[PDB]
């Protein structure tokens, strides 16, 4: 037992789904028609990744998921797919009219239309479970449905499910791939209605994905896929945990009491290496102490701020591979004198340390090389904040003329939901403000 | 009084539990599945205190293994030792603890404490004479911690006049697991001041130096950290567990050991540090048994004063000479023992030796530089609730911020208490 279920909701979260699926079945030997030869209990079993897969009595391995999107067209491309076979038919749930990037019609009009559905179809997943620990709620910032009917979603969870954990992986918004001129409005509003109801969100800047992209693999217009790939390692990073045993892995609720100061105060920056493409990485092995030193090169940031000109409240470094504590030790020994690594003065200086033996695997005609060893920083800086200013800004200068507001009001919302969502963004950044600060 | 029931809490408290059902199992020559297969009859002569004796003379632990998450007990079952432990004594939840004294001690653990006691009681009713309780345990977890000192006031409840001691793996941030752990200790430290006669001082920080430094052992893993506990736990119990003439119990030792109630917190010690060739003399053993670095609780016994010491002598070896030698650190170093207390350092020998040292020496103080213990969780708890820091995991399960600065004031007076008679 400890289940996790995880829903992915629009485009964003559907497509991360593939990936972040896809990625699984190469890690546990599963088929794409669910079959697990290394799995000898069949049609049930206790192992580790169990908690992310359940089992017919045919030895089918079903992903503990759901996919929902107002609008047929990219859960169809799952439904006709390689991993057709992987999924039953109702976990994939599609409306046919999407939300318009408008959190009003995915949070109201549209999105109303579909959530009873939704529940009750993770209900059924819910009642397989004989210990569910939590749900992993994958979602974009800037889409209708993945800011609106996230909400209204996350909402009806906290009802449901009381507060049984709540994970999101929230997708910033950014110019260089896909935007829309609302994804601030869609972003604040989101982030406001969901703050109270999400226990930890790991936030994904996609110019942070794009930058690495370019740079470090060496692609020049990369694409979703591209990004995709690399974001559905470092959610393979955290989740391994969940997925695998371990004599010296330390579980993810582990690393997050130590992550959420105050709860409001939930949103981890992830840091992830190695990204190499593998012409570089020929007759190149990247040792304990390089992976490590680049988990505090910011260029390998999953946002962009800067943790060097902010203060940290945690850190914790989850290694996966070919790692043993000794490296480890040596590794942040090195770093402690070499980096600007100030913590807050109320909090204790450690890092936390995990390690999985399973070596990170790479998707077959990828860009990414295949390594021995990796490692995901998971860190609690002020410096994310940075990230809810930029954001913030971009609200304002249009909230400031009303600009595209009559898409919102007439679909039900108010203009008090904008302020009432806008304040509550600036009480964040003022506690993002005060927490860094020190005692008397 | 012969019988004791043994009581192993949480992570920590069963894996070092184990170690010491391994260690003197092995004393007493009793293999892995429960059978006796030694030569001595001084191996079975006391062997009641620790064990039941079963259809076809098989000798069960009296022991019970407690936990929230199935994890830890399911590696014990697996491990070396695992067959000889009653099935029924195995009690354990499936949600876990969280490293929250809260889910341990008011919720979670709440949930599963009457069906733990309900075997306490089935061990209890069926000892002759029941003269106490031992409790393994962490109090930076959850479960250890909280679950632990629940049972404690449970067992107390039902049990009030028995004895009840706890090896207690004080926390450290130089081998810690999370940053909640000094909320967790200082909880639990308020508790262990009312409800235990004896709690032996186990500290994390001083097993890691012991490893680190004086065994060097460059990256030391929990089980090189149980090596020491599970010798120290061997050695303080080494007088119950073996004749004679000069025998013990627990309340004697209780009553000796502690001149006020709430100061029963003390610093153990073993002599040589293992992990050898050369046999020490008495004059090494007893040199080293004081030293502060063979201490298990990180504290500097020149910052304090001796209330009381018990040291107990494994070996063959000449009586006279333990004696003159313990009178020579006694009359050579007088300023560092109380003087209102007359003759306040009682040794024993004991002929018998642990697996591998031809002669050890395991060392008991109650000392008043315990304090500093109590002293640096006092201060990493107060840098966190000085600011409310990571509260919001306790105010979740009930818990208030008056209890907490309750828990943060009795272990203040606790430390005041200590230096009183440091002066004095
Ligand atoms: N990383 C990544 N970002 C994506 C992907 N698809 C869309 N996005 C981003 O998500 C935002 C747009 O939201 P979507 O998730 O496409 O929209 P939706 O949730 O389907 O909402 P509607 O279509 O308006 O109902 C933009 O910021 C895009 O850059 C993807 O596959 N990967
Ligand atoms: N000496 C020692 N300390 C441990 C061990 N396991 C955990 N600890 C310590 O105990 C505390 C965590 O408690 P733990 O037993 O894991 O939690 P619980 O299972 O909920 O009681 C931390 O201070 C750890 O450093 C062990 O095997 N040996
Ligand atoms: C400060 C004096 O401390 C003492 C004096 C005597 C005793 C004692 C009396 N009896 C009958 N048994 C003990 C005793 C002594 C021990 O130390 C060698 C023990 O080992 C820890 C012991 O085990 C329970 C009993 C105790 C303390
Ligand atoms: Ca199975
Ligand atoms: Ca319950
Ligand atoms: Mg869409
Ligand atoms: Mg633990």
């Amino acid at each position: 037992m400890r289940e996790c279920i995880s829903i992915h909701v629009g485009q964003a979260g559907v497509q991360i789904g593939n990936a972040c699926w896809e990625l699984y079945c190469l890690e546990h030997g599963i088929q794409p028609d669910g079959q697990m030869p290394s799995d000898k209990t069949i049609g049930g079993g206790d192992d580790s990744f169990n908690t992310f897969f359940s089992e017919t009595g045919a030895g089918k391995h079903v992903p503990r998921a759901v996919f929902v999107d107002l609008e047929p067209t990219v859960i169809d491309e799952v439904r006709t797919g390689t991993y057709r076979q992987l999924f039953h038919p109702e976990q994939l749930i599609t409306g046919k009219e999407d939300a318009a990037n408008n959190y009003a019609r995915g949070h109201y009009t549209i999105g109303k239309e579909i959530i009873d559905l939704v529940l009750d179809r993770i209900r059924k997943l819910a009642d397989q479970c004989t210990g569910l620990q939590g749900f992993l709620v994958f979602h974009s910032f800037g889409g209708g449905t993945g800011s609106g009917f996230t909400s209204l979603l996350m909402e009806r969870l906290s009802v449901d499910y009381g507060k049984k954990s709540k994970l999101e992986f929230s997708i910033y918004p950014a110019p260089q791939v896909s935007t829309a001129v609302v994804e601030p409005y869609n972003s604040i509003l989101t982030t406001h209605t969901t703050l109270e109801h999400s226990d930890c969100a790991f936030m994904v800047d996609n110019e942070a994905i794009y930058d690495i992209c370019r740079r470090n693999l060496d692609i020049e217009r990369p694409t979703y896929t591209n990004l995709n790939r690399l974001i559905s390692q470092i959610v393979s990073s955290i989740t391994a945990s969940l997925r695998f045993d371990g004599a010296l892995n330390v579980d993810l609720t582990e690393f997050q009491t130590n992550l959420v100061p105050y709860p409001r105060i939930h949103f981890p920056l992830a840091t992830y290496a190695p990204v190499i493409s593998a012409e570089k990485a020929y007759h190149e092995q990247l040792s304990v102490a390089e992976i490590t030193n680049a988990c505090f090169e910011p260029a390998n940031q999953m946002v962009k701020c800067d943790p060097r000109h902010g203060k940290y409240m945690a850190c914790c470094l989850l290694y996966r591979g070919d790692v043993v504590p000794k490296d480890v030790n040596a590794a942040i020994a090195t770093i402690k004198t070499k980096r600007s690594i100030q913590f807050v003065d109320w909090c204790p200086t450690g890092f936390k340390v995990g390690i999985n033996y399973q070596p990170p695997t790479v998707v077959p005609g990828g860009d990414l090389a295949k390594v021995q060893r990796a490692v995901c920083m998971l860190s609690n800086t002020t410096a994310i904040a940075e990230a809810w200013a930029r954001l913030d800004h971009k609200f304002d200068l249009m909230y400031a003329k009303r600009a595209f507001v009559h898409w919102y009001v007439g679909e039900g919302m108010e203009e008090g939901e904008f302020s009432e969502a806008r304040e509550d963004m600036a009480a964040l950044e003022k506690d993002y403000e005060e927490v860094g600060v020190d005692s008397v | 009084m012969r019988e004791i029931v043994h009581i192993q809490a949480g992570q920590c408290g069963n894996q070092i539990g184990a170690k010491f059902w391994e260690v003197i199992s092995d004393e007493h020559g009793i293999d892995p599945t429960g059978s006796y297969h030694g030569d001595s009859d001084l191996q079975l002569e006391r062997i009641n205190v620790y064990y039941n004796e079963a259809t076809g003379n098989k000798y069960v632990p009296r022991a019970i293994l407690v936990d929230l998450e199935p994890g830890t007990m399911d590696s014990v079952r697996s491990g070396p030792f695992g067959q000889i432990f009653r099935p029924d004594n195995f009690v354990f939840g499936q949600s876990g603890a969280g490293n929250n004294w809260a889910k341990g001690h008011y919720t979670e653990g709440a949930e599963l404490v009457d069906s733990v006691l309900d075997v306490v009681r089935k061990e209890s009713e069926s000892c002759d004479c029941l003269q106490g309780f031992q409790l393994t345990h962490s109090l930076g977890g959850g479960t250890g911690s909280g679950m632990g000192t629940l049972l404690i006031s449970k067992i107390r409840e039902e049990y009030p006049d028995r004895i009840m001691n706890t090896f207690s793996v004080v926390p450290s941030p130089k081998v810690s697991d999370t940053v909640v752990e000094p909320y967790n200790a200082t909880l639990s430290v308020h508790q262990l001041v009312e409800n235990t006669d004896e709690t032996y001082c186990i500290d994390n920080e001083a097993l890691y130096d012991i490893c680190f430094r004086t065994l060097k052992l460059t990256t030391p893993t929990y089980g090189d950290l149980n090596h020491l506990v599970s010798a120290t736990m061997s050695g303080v119990t080494t007088c119950l567990r073996f004749p004679g003439q000069l025998n013990a119990d627990l309340r004697k030792l209780a009553v000796n050991m502690v001149p006020f109630p709430r100061l029963h917190f003390f610093m153990p010690g073993f002599a040589p540090l293992t992990s050898q060739y050369r046999a020490l003399t008495v004059p090494e053993l007893t040199q080293q048994m004081f030293d502060a670095k063979n201490m298990m609780a990180a504290c500097d016994p020149r910052h304090g004063r001796y209330l009381t010491v018990a040291a107990v002598f494994r070996g063959r070896m000449s009586m006279k000479e333990v004696d003159e030698q313990m009178l020579n650190v006694q009359n050579k170093n007088s300023s560092y023992f109380v003087e209102w207390i007359p003759n306040n350092v009682k040794t024993a020998v004991c002929d018998i030796p642990p697996r591998g040292l031809k002669m050890s020496a395991t060392f008991i103080g109650n000392s008043t530089a315990i304090q500093e213990l109590f002293k640096r969780i006092s201060e990493q708890f107060t840098a966190m609730f000085r600011r409310k820091a990571f509260l919001h995991w306790y105010t979740g399960e009930g818990m208030d911020e008056m209890e907490f600065t309750e828990a943060e004031s009795n272990m203040n007076d606790l430390v005041s208490e200590y230096q009183q008679y440091q002066d004095a």
